[PDB]
């Protein structure tokens, strides 16, 4: 949880600094501070990391040829006022904006298609960053993108302390020490900053034990398909 | 007014809480950095070097 968070960040890591308040535990005045950095630290890690895989679905329609990956356009977000909401989302998967990179789109059937191929005038192309662009779309058929998805952002003036941060215990540490090197860093005295660039070091020497130990199973090897391809 | 003598008892009873002048003005000091020490902000190392 949250509370979890705050307190290891005020005793322990966070100690000798104003944020810290000496290790009684983050100020009400602090959290939009720490909450940044941990919003920072949260999609650094989903990013470098596989720790969540998500899918949406896109229903194409006849006069819509580029899809926007914002919320507005979601099935389940009744605030917005748009006409066509394209974005298929269910109580389960909502698709909070938590969008880092668009690896894989497949089709309604379940056929995988291409993604930014040039040469092949049936692939479907990311003209932006948040853009899906489908030069041939048919009102009568969907999407499945699938993307690494983000943390669930924490708003900036969030004060519950129960809002859940859903990281695994061996990556505690490691978003500890960014938090600790970002907050570190701000300070020009070059005495904080080698704090800083040691924190720094230190989380990049986490995300590297984690990495050759591949405790998310990441870096697994795949059967080997080329000899069937290659007609052997 | 009745005035005491200056002895050497009066500066230091040559303990360390003791109650001479030096005596106190250690205790005193000794005060400050126990309550920065309480801190985490000094090593014990920093503390008895300071």
């Amino acid at each position: 949880k949250l509370s979890e968070l705050f307190q290891m960040l005020s005793v322990g890591e966070l100690s000798l600094i104003r944020t810290g308040n000496d290790g009684q535990g983050i100020r009400t005045q602090d959290y939009p501070k720490v909450i940044a950095q941990l919003n920072a630290g949260l999609t650094n890690l989903h990013a470098r990391f596989p720790l969540l895989e998500k899918e949406v679905i896109i229903q194409q329609y006849e006069q819509i040829s580029k899809y926007y990956l914002r919320s507005e356009f979601a099935q389940m977000n009744t605030t917005s006022t748009e006409k066509y909401k394209y974005l298929m989302d269910s109580p389960t998967e909502r698709f909070l904006d938590d969008v880092i990179r668009v690896e894989r789109v497949f089709d309604e059937c379940g056929c995988p298609l291409y993604l930014n191929n040039e040469p092949c005038c049936g692939s479907i192309v990311t003209p932006s960053f948040d853009c899906i662009q489908i030069v041939y779309p048919i009102e009568t058929n969907a999407l499945f993108v699938t993307y690494r998805a983000n943390h669930p952002k924490i708003a900036l003036t969030t004060t519950d302390l129960n809002t859940e941060v859903r990281i695994p215990a061996s990556h505690e540490k490691a978003l500890t020490y960014y938090i600790a090197s970002q907050l570190y860093s701000n300070s020009p005295n070059p005495e904080t900053a080698a704090k800083g660039v040691e924190w720094s070091q230190r989380f990049e020497a986490e995300c590297t034990k984690i990495e050759n130990l591949d405790l998310d199973n990441a870096h697994i090897a795949q059967t080997n398909v080329k000899p069937e391809m290659r007609g052997w | 007014v009745v005035i005491e003598p200056i002895t050497n008892e009066d500066l230091t009873t040559k303990v360390v809480d003791g109650t001479g002048i030096f005596d106190e003005l250690m205790t005193a000091a000794n005060a400050h950095l126990s309550a920065q020490w309480d801190m985490e902000r000094i090593t014990g190392t920093q503390y008895a070097e300071v």
